[PDB]
Formats: C-alpha cells, sequence, structure tokens
C-alpha cells in the first residue's frame, strides 16, 4: 500500500536502526527483566476475581 | 522515541548531499549494512568498516556514532 524509496536503502537503514538497538532485547539476548520471555503474549488467564467483566473474574463472587 | 528511524533517513540524505560528487562511499555504506543485515559481518565490523569508509570527513562519523548505543 505504502511505497517508499529504493529497497536497498530501506534494508540498509532497517539494519542501522536495528543494530543501534540490537544489543539488549530488540534483537540481542540479554536481561530477561525488561522484555525477553514476553514478546507479544495473548494476555489471558482463568477467571480469578474482580478485574473486569471481560472474561476473567471467578464466576460470580 | 529514543533512536527514531526518520532521523536516520535524514542522516542518509545528508551523506548523499556531502558525497554528492562521490556516490561510491554511499553504495559501499548501504552495501555493508545489507551484508550485516543478511549474514556476513558483525556489529563491530559495520562500525569499523564504516568508520574507515568515511575516512576524511569526521563530521558524518561523529554524527553516525550518535545512533549507536553510547557508554
Amino acid at each position: 500500500s505504502s511505497t517508499w524509496l529504493s529497497e536497498a536503502e530501506m534494508i540498509a537503514l532497517a539494519g542501522l536502526l536495528q543494530m543501534s538497538q540490537g544489543e539488549q532485547t530488540p534483537n540481542c539476548v540479554a536481561s530477561s527483566l525488561p522484555s525477553t520471555s514476553c514478546p507479544d503474549p495473548v494476555s489471558v488467564s482463568e477467571d480469578p476475581g474482580p478485574s473486569g467483566d471481560q472474561s476473567c473474574s471467578g464466576t460470580d463472587t | 522515541q529514543r533512536l527514531k528511524v526518520e532521523d536516520a533517513l535524514s542522516y542518509l540524505d545528508q551523506v548523499k548531499l556531502q558525497f554528492g560528487s562521490q556516490p561510491q562511499v554511499y553504495n559501499d555504506f548501504l552495501d555493508i549494512m545489507k551484508e550485516f543485515k543478511s549474514q556476513s559481518i558483525d556489529t563491530p565490523g559495520v562500525i569499523s568498516r564504516v568508520s574507515q569508509l568515511f575516512k576524511g570527513h569526521p563530521d558524518l562519523i561523529m554524527g553516525f556514532n550518535t545512533f549507536l548505543p553510547p557508554g
């Protein structure tokens, strides 16, 4: 849908911005405190209790 | 919010401007990035090669290291 400049510059640049950050959690593997084991979970748990009428809240109490 | 890609592109144009009479350094720069983007060299290789790829203009280099993580 969105056409940008040449693919060559798009790739080289991609790696540029990815390298300047690819030394911790973005690409590299280090420090599991920020975000390493949770890239993009589905966010869901068994109905526990008062926490919204979405789909998780015990049963009635 | 920290690095920003738009700023990087602006830097790309800046390089193409200065070395407008020498599109060689440009092609070599992006080419290198692709080699690292695919499978060939590592981070230290890109930083070193590029540093020597711009031998003569400490300006672009000075602003280039800004992108990479300081410390």
